[PDB]
């Protein structure tokens, strides 16, 4: 269930970088638009794709 | 040192949520709780982030 978060809103910002102790997430496949794509590029690591 | 602002990604301002203005000469105004996010860094007190 960690692994899990929801769509509707972009709460997984928060959790997701608490998560990895603000190291980012190394990559992103991104299908979602909007804030939620900003949302997405804002959790990259220093080298995430 | 001394910072001057010089970009704000987002602000965002909701006085639905907000307290409505004091009442005319008011004297004691009321506190509003604030938190400061550093997961985030969004720093939101009231209506106002």
């Amino acid at each position: 269930d960690r692994n899990f978060c929801s769509s509707e809103d972009c709460s997984f910002e928060k959790y997701i970088r608490k998560e990895t102790k603000g190291s980012g997430v190394d990559v992103v496949i991104n299908t979602l638009r909007g804030k939620f794509l900003k949302a997405s590029r804002r959790l990259l690591s220093k080298k995430g794709k | 040192h001394q910072a001057l602002p010089t970009l704000l990604e987002s602000v965002t301002i909701d006085p639905r949520v907000h307290p409505a203005q004091p009442p005319e000469g008011t004297t004691e105004f009321q506190v509003l709780p604030g938190k400061w996010d550093p997961v985030l860094q969004i720093a939101a007190a009231g209506g106002v982030e």
